[PDB]
């Protein structure tokens, strides 16, 4: 009992990112399979101490 | 639609608790930040925190700095609000507000915020040490004029409301029930008025019929002259 | 905080004639080409519904006669032709820093023709005087404009300070106010002095107008 | 005594709102559509050779069933199959009908 | 832009300028006018112009292209039929809408990038006979006519004529 | 970064700084001190909020997705829905790679642009009352109290007040 | 190209230069010579450097891939077999030509920041004893030898130690 829209066989999965990579098998309006385990977009600048 | 639907404030003795709730519907809460705005007692609007959708950025108004606590729960699309150490200063009805800017990055205590969108039910929160007492009930006695007019004053009760008719309703025209007012002593009174004419001030008897829910208080004077 | 300042502080205009309203902020509320600034509409015993947003867009469900204009530091407010569901107090606002801040409000009445107060007084019920203090009042009705002025005289010492009073909204029919005053004295002073008295002074009564009672 | 020189760039009375990386919507003096997303209405006869099937289906036309024979070697770039078409002759079915129409 | 002249330290663009993307304004002894110009206003047009061309010679000549509305329900071929298309057209989409939007960020800057190309071609000119007010604006410190920042507006401005005199308006 | 401002030109960052994202530490003879920049700070802030909004506004809602798994050894249609599969994931796949590239590419570049921004908008202000000291420092050439320190920081500085004084420091 | 150093106000490029990408040339009391900034042509080779490595590492290895070319005519799984794979290859040829369109843009747009770089770096150096003639030359303001072009060239100048010598050359 949980809200859920996206299901993986694996169980449910959120959609708030644009893609998963949790199982290529999706019901529901899921963020899409890439096979990358992590992206990341950057939101600051550029560090330098 | 959109719909904010707030919850659980009331009368509360000062220095002491209370929490609020406000329960979202017909949008994506998650995505948005929200604010709670107050409105001291027929005065005006003040703002008092913001939540950012992460849930990770919250800043807070001045006056209630570090006694309240602006909580959000993404899961049960409902925004909370810890009322810790209040005051007489905190009594007003309190509002729920949604922002206008999508995924906003609160990143600082400046920043700017969007619009206010949307607003909530409203809910009151009183905050005095007054214990309940009830109302009583007096009549205001008839005299000279064209035609003249009589009433009910309702002195020391607590908390709001009180509720006034005229012969079980059967008598609405002409009638004015002006807002109370808080005596100093914390209990709140309130006048209630009916011109009528003059032609029967003997034969049309005039029972009004006051009510206090909050401590089951009926009462139900008559209004005559000498 | 930024102070939002709000002008004029109360209106009035005939229903169907042009209404006008000034916030003045404390400093530029634009920046990259928006005006961060945003009007309310709030009718009593409810919350504010939002007017306009962006200094000048009307939000979907308002009408075309509202009207948001601006830029930088003075903005204004314009209902075109006042329709009678209008009466409300009207916020603006500033979101362009946090804190957001709201101006005073300013209550926006019907103008209509003038309209002397009815007066009476009342004496303290024959019930009270059994609980140690004693309760005078005096009843403004059906009156317009709004500010009315009542004052009580215990012997022809103008009375302070133990007053208390309201006023009702307007009315939706003949759109005068309504004014209740309950001079409170303990019983101790009631029983010294015999006549009391409410002055009222006001646009409708060429002369202050004093209505009173002796005691028995 | 002395002058004052300005450079500056032209505006319009209404550009165009336009998508970017970082805006949703921001107004540019014009835009061009990129994405077709109307028709005349009509097919049109060049320059590709259409054929119009009226009442048959390519199938029953190469069967050949009677109110079919008008196209006997026939030879089209695009054959129209019409749904007001219908079929008239000993019922038939093909396996993979599918196929053999393609 | 990324540069900040336009929407920037240029206030705000001119309704009045019918002849050119970018160009003058003078105020001096004489009168006051404008003028385009039109080398800057060109540039900008010759690559906005390639741009587009380039955004659009592919049209898919390609080829016999299968089934994609259907009369039955007929399970596994048909479903891999469907699920083949909707993928295509998700890409597709994806495809289009990244183009337009880094198109138009770069459409953007370069613009923007090209007001300040033609305002350090103008700096450059006034070596120290200018300053920058701030605003998109230069301060000559010299008698300047119709003809002489007409000399400045087609790059024939010579700078030694005048610094003398607007050495010593500046700092005398 | 593109411009030359940030990791470049100006040294390194100031680690001091958690009021906002840009700022200003001076020296004169009130002692020395730092203050954030806002309007810089948030529109960097604007931008990346932005096209984080940009990024994330698609989940793949598309029908019927075939079967993916496979129980059998079975052959042409299988192959087939495996290829097929396998396919979109490396498109899918490359596309994310070149989002998250060009994107940060461009944050980077972004935030640099915005402080070289600063960094003219505040010398043009400054007319001829300094010289750039070459690290992203100034010179104020006169005896600027922190009064009129905060004047060039928040915008108000009028710079014709001081000159008289500047232009002696630094040419006699 | 964006900062419009090459191709730009540098009229064009030195094609006598073949130990580096930037570079100087004088001409002092001393004659006539020529050396390359070696920073600068490294950070922009280093770039490139990296920007190739990332366009490659890259290769498609799965997985029985379906058979492509056909000996008979099948109608309808074929006809799929074949539209699934001329589709693919379409992707990635668009996939292809706009990497590389957008590689370039970039890799041309950074090879122009890092001249108008090294131009600003210069330029700060010489605080006060030169002046941009904007052909991408200066004009000191004193006599310099061999030994003050190399001192330039190597960030070891000292402004204040030519800078009464510049002021009377320039104003007087
Ligand atoms: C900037 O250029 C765009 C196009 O690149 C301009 O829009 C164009 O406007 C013209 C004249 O109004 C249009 O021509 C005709 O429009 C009418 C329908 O209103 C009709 O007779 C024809 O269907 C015909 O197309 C035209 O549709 C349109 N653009 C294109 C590509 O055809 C725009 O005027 C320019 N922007 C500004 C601010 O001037
Ligand atoms: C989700 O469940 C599936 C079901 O097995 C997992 O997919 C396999 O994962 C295991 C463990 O890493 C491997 O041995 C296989 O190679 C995977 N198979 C394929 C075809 O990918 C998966 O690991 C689970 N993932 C998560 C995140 O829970
Ligand atoms: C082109 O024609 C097609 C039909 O082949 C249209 O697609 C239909 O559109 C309606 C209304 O939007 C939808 O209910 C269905 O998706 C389609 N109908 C059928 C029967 O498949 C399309 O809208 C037309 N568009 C234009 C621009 O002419
Ligand atoms: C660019 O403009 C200049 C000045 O407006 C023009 O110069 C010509 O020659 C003299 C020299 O300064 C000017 O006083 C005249 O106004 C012009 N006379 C003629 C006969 O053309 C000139 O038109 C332009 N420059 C060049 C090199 O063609
Ligand atoms: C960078 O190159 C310069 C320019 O030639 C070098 O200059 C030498 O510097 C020292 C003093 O620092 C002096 O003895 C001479 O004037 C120079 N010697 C020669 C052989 O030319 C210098 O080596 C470098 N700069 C620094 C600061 O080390
Ligand atoms: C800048 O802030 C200071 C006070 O901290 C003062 O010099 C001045 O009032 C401010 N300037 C502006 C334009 O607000």
């Amino acid at each position: 009992t949980c809200i859920s829209e996206c299901i993986t066989p694996n169980g449910s999965i959120p959609n708030d990112k644009p893609f998963q990579n949790v199982n290529k098998i999706t019901y529901g309006a899921c963020p899409k399979y890439v096979k990358q385990n992590t992206l990341k977009l950057a939101t600051g600048m550029r560090n330098v101490p | 639609q959109v719909q904010l639907v707030e919850s659980g404030g009331g009368v509360v003795q000062p220095g002491r608790s209370l929490r609020l709730s406000c329960a979202a519907s017909g949008f994506t809460f998650s995505t948005y930040a929200m604010h709670w705005v107050r409105q001291a007692p027929g005065k005006g609007l003040e703002w008092v925190a913001v939540i950012s959708y992460d849930a990770n950025y919250k800043y807070y108004a001045d006056s209630v700095k570090g006694r309240f606590t602006i909580s959000r729960d993404n899961s049960k699309n409902t925004l909370y609000l810890q009322m810790n150490s209040l005051r007489a200063e905190d009594t007003a009805v309190y509002y729920c507000a949604k922002d206008s800017q999508l995924r906003s990055l609160l990143y600082f205590e400046w920043l700017s915020q969007g619009y206010f969108d949307y607003w909530g039910q409203g809910t009151l929160v009183t905050v005095s040490s007054a214990s309940t007492k009830g109302p009583s009930v007096f009549p205001l006695a008839p005299s000279s004029g064209g035609t003249a007019a009589l009433g009910c004053l309702v002195k020391d009760y607590f908390p709001e409301p009180v509720t006034v008719s005229w012969n079980s309703g059967a008598l609405t025209s002409g009638v004015h029930t002006f807002p109370a007012v808080l005596q100093s002593s914390g209990l709140y009174s309130l006048s209630s008025v009916v011109t009528v004419p003059s032609s029967s001030l003997g034969t049309q008897t005039y029972i009004c019929n006051v009510n206090h829910k909050p401590s089951n208080t009926k009462v139900d004077k008559r209004v005559e002259p000498k | 905080d930024i102070v939002m300042t709000q002008s004029p502080d109360s209106l009035a205009v005939s229903l169907g004639e042009r209404a006008t309203i000034n916030c003045k902020s404390s400093q530029s509320v634009t920046f990259n080409y928006k005006n961060y600034l945003a009007w309310y509409q709030q009718k009593p015993g409810q919350p504010p519904k939002l007017l306009i947003y962006w200094a000048s867009t009307r939000e979907s469900g308002v009408p075309d006669r509202f009207s948001g204009s601006g830029s930088g530091t003075d903005f204004t407010l314009t209902i075109s032709s006042l329709q009678a569901e209008d009466v409300a107090v009207y916020y603006c606002q500033q979101h362009y820093r946090t804190p957001p801040t709201f101006g005073q409000g300013t209550k926006v009445e019907i103008k209509r023709t003038v309209a002397a107060p009815s007066v009476f007084i009342f004496p303290p019920s024959d019930e009270q005087l059994k609980s140690g203090t004693a309760s005078v009042v005096c009843l403004l009705n059906n009156f317009y404009p709004r500010e009315a002025k009542v004052q009580w005289k215990v012997d022809n010492a103008l009375q302070s300070g133990n007053s208390q009073e309201s006023v009702t909204e307007q009315d939706s029919k003949d759109s005068t106010y309504s004014l209740s005053s309950t001079l409170t004295l303990s019983k101790a002073d009631y029983e010294k002095h015999k006549v009391y008295a409410c002055e009222v002074t006001h646009q409708g009564l060429s002369s202050p107008v004093t209505k009173s009672f002796n005691r028995g | 005594s002395t002058a004052t020189l300005c450079l500056g760039h032209h505006a319009v009375p209404n550009g165009t709102l336009v998508k970017t990386i970082t805006d949703d919507q921001i107004e540019v003096t014009n835009a061009t559509e990129l994405v077709q997303s109307s028709s005349t209405g009509k097919i049109c006869n060049n320059p590709h050779r259409i054929l119009d099937g009226i009442d048959c289906t390519l199938i029953d036309a190469l069967l050949g069933d009677p109110h079919c024979d008008v196209f006997q070697n026939e030879t089209w770039d695009l054959f129209v199959e019409r749904s007001k078409a219908f079929s008239n002759c000993y019922p038939y079915d093909v396996p993979d009908y599918a196929s053999l129409r393609s | 832009g990324l540069f900040g002249a336009i929407a920037g330290f240029i206030e705000n663009g001119w309704e009045g300028m019918i002849d050119g993307w970018y160009g003058f304004r003078h105020q001096n002894s004489e009168g006051t006018g404008q003028a385009a110009d039109l080398k800057s206003t060109q540039a900008a047009i010759d690559q906005i112009n390639g741009k587009l061309n380039r955004v659009i010679e592919k049209t898919n000549e390609k080829f016999h292209q299968i089934e994609k509305e259907f009369s039955e329900v007929e399970g596994r071929i048909q479903d891999l039929e469907k699920y083949v298309e909707d993928t295509k057209i998700d890409l597709w989409s994806y495809n289009a809408e990244l183009l337009v939007a880094l198109e138009n960020q770069h459409t953007i800057d370069l613009t923007d990038s090209e007001m300040n190309k033609l305002f350090e071609k103008t700096r450059r000119q006034l070596r120290e006979n200018a300053e920058e007010m701030g605003n998109g604006c230069f301060k000559i410190y010299h008698k300047c006519d119709n003809a002489c920042i007409e000399s400045i507006r087609n790059g024939t401005y010579d700078h030694d004529v005048y610094r003398d005199e607007a050495l010593n308006n500046r700092f005398q």
